[PDB]
Order: C-alpha cells, then structure tokens, then sequence
C-alpha cells in the first residue's frame, strides 16, 4: 500500500 | 550493448503507449487498448553508445499488476508523463514520481517529465507550470507529440542520458 495513487495495489 | 531498463508512467490516455510504440516501430497509433500493459526490447545508438532499451508500457491504473511491481523496483528511468490537453494528468505526476521514490528507497531516481499531444492547439498546461515542476525535481523536461513524433526520439535518449550520469555519480 504505497501511495500516492498513482498505481493502485503498489505494496 | 548497454542495457537501460525504463518505465512509462502516467495517467491513462496521455500517450505512453503511442509514445513507447513511435520509438520502438516508428508508426503513430490512433487506437489502442487502454488496459494493455507490454514489455520491448529495442536496440537503438544514443551518442555513440549502441543501447539495448527495456521498456514497460504500463496500464491498468486501478489494477495489482506483478510486472509492473518488478519494473518499478528494478527500472533504471522513469518517463513521467502527462498530456498537455489535461492538467489531471499533469497533477499525477507528484504522486507517480512520490510513489517510485518510496519503492525505490531513494531520492536519487533518473526520471524525464514529458508534456506529450504538443502538436494539439487545446492547451491547458502552460509550459510554464510544467517546466517549474521538473525544475523543482531537478529533472528534464521534454514537450513531445506521438502523432508528428516530435521529441519522442529525445524524451527517451535524455532519459538515458539521466541514467549514465546517475550510473557514473554511484
Ligand atoms: N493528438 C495526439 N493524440 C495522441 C498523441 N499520443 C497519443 N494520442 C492518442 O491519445 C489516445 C491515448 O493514447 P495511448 O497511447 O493509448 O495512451 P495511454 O493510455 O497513456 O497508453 C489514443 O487515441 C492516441 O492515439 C499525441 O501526441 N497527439
Ligand atoms: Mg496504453
């Protein structure tokens, strides 16, 4: 769950 | 042959993807799946350097996608970009950017912004904002058009050009 969003579902 | 792993980032409709395929096939696609993410390995001569470029196209904004994680945590260069027709996109590009800094665990990530669809005479990005923004991030700017392929040979070389010096400073 990195952000911001940005690309969704990016953990 | 050097190899340079790059990744296409930015809102959908922008362009990444006519953008990837002007430098890799040299045609201009008027339609394309938006929701296609793809892979090319190109061999293309960047100041006298014979060059093997790696690039992702990406798409699915909403969507988990492994390749693109792959792509984000191992990607060289990063062309960030935005249409000039859509100040969303534009506005994009700090979370983008923010977002690959914190994948990366770095500050010191090469990225190009691109203004790319400069061949439109709708605007709503000035030059001004934009060039502001990556002088703020210490990045190139390119203003380029997929269409007349304006700039799309430069976006991606001064993308290169970012990684060398990034390569020689580590
Ligand atoms: N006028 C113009 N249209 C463009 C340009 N680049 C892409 N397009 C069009 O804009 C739409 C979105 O392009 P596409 O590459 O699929 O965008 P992506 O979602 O970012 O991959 C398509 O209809 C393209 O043909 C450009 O520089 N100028
Ligand atoms: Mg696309």
């Amino acid at each position: 769950a990195i952000g911001g969003f940005g690309f969704w579902f990016v953990d | 042959s050097t190899e340079y792993k790059l990744v296409v980032v930015g809102a959908d409709g922008v362009g990444k993807s006519a953008l990837t395929i002007q430098l890799i096939q040299n045609h201009f696609v008027d339609e394309y799946d938006p929701t296609i993410e793809d892979s090319y390995r190109k061999q293309v001569v960047i100041d006298g350097e014979t060059c093997l470029l790696d690039i992702l196209d990406t798409a699915g904004q909403e969507e988990y996608s492994a390749m693109r994680d792959q792509y984000m945590r191992t990607g060289e260069g990063f062309l960030c970009v935005f249409a000039i027709n859509n100040t969303k996109s534009f506005e994009d590009i700090h979370h983008y950017r923010e977002q690959i800094k914190r994948v990366k665990d770095s500050e010191d990530v090469p990225m190009v912004l691109v203004g790319n669809k400069c061949d439109l005479p709708s605007r709503t990005v000035d030059t001004k904002q934009a060039q502001d923004l990556a002088r703020s991030y210490g990045i190139p700017f390119i203003e380029t058009s997929a269409k007349t392929r304006q700039g799309v040979d430069d976006a991606f070389y001064t993308l290169v050009r970012e990684i060398r010096k990034h390569k020689e400073k580590m």
